[PDB]
């Protein structure tokens, strides 16, 4: 799911 | 006998008086997420970042801070479902634990834990972090950092989470903004595997058919009544 990220 | 997975965000703890980790306008209330919520921020000004988390860690343990009815309702739900229940939280507070939940997956880590910055091993920690507080897991003791996942870092427990997501009959997202990934994508993953999806929030996060069922309002009111309804539908 990938890294902690916004938007 | 359904499998239920619950994802919680900052909204469930808002009513408890918790200084928030809800990102708004690039701010965490009055601090720049870039400055206190990124690996770069910690590299640029560790003394400031340690002070920011020291302050949050203290405020979390003040007597006025208590789990609210929404936290308690999830503890009841785990009581009724046992191993068929999993709680995943984006929150780094311990209000789920204080409510009575166990095996909480803190995908963004925990305020009451620190981490060896080289070993990655975490340990319980309730007080301030000073420059002389160093690890005991290594050959040459290294600086300790908050065990909080920053933007740009990989969340914790993702294998376990995605496995549970693939298995869930009911997925419930509570108090999440829909802005923070990959957590905000869990509902999609739940629906791909045929789960019934539920949003309980103060405001709508998503727009559409991806939450099959939605109720809006203060967490302390909407959450206990969904759980109580669910708990009466088992009997
Ligand atoms: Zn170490």
């Amino acid at each position: 799911g990938g890294a902690k990220r916004h938007r | 006998k359904p499998r239920v997975l619950v994802l919680t965000g900052a909204g469930i703890s808002a009513e408890s008086g918790i200084r928030t980790f809800r990102a708004a306008d690039g701010l965490w209330e009055e601090h720049r997420v870039e400055d206190v919520g990124t690996p770069e921020g910690f590299d640029r000004d560790p003394e400031l970042v340690q002070a920011f988390y020291n302050a949050r860690r203290r405020q979390l343990q003040q007597p006025e801070i208590q789990p609210n009815a929404a936290h308690l309702a999830l503890a009841k739900l785990q009581d009724a479902l046992g191993d068929r229940f999993l709680l995943v939280t984006q929150n780094c507070d311990n209000l789920h634990e204080r409510a009575g939940n166990t095996n909480v997956i803190h995908m963004h880590g925990e305020l009451l834990k620190v981490r060896c910055s080289q070993s990655g091993q975490a340990l319980d920690w309730t007080g301030d972090v000073t420059p002389e507080d160093k690890c005991h897991c290594c050959q040459f003791p290294a600086p300790l950092r908050p065990h909080v996942v920053w933007f740009g870092e990989m969340p914790l427990g993702m294998d376990e989470i995605y496995m549970a997501l693939s298995m869930a009959d009911i997925f419930i997202a509570i108090g999440t903004s829909g802005h923070v990934y990959p957590a905000a994508g869990f509902v999609h993953e739940a629906k791909l595997h045929g789960a019934h999806t539920v949003e309980l929030n103060l405001e709508p996060s998503q727009v559409g058919n991806e939450f099959a069922e939605k109720y809006y309002g203060p967490a302390s009111q909407v959450v206990p009544e969904f759980v109580e309804k669910l708990l009466k539908g088992l009997k």
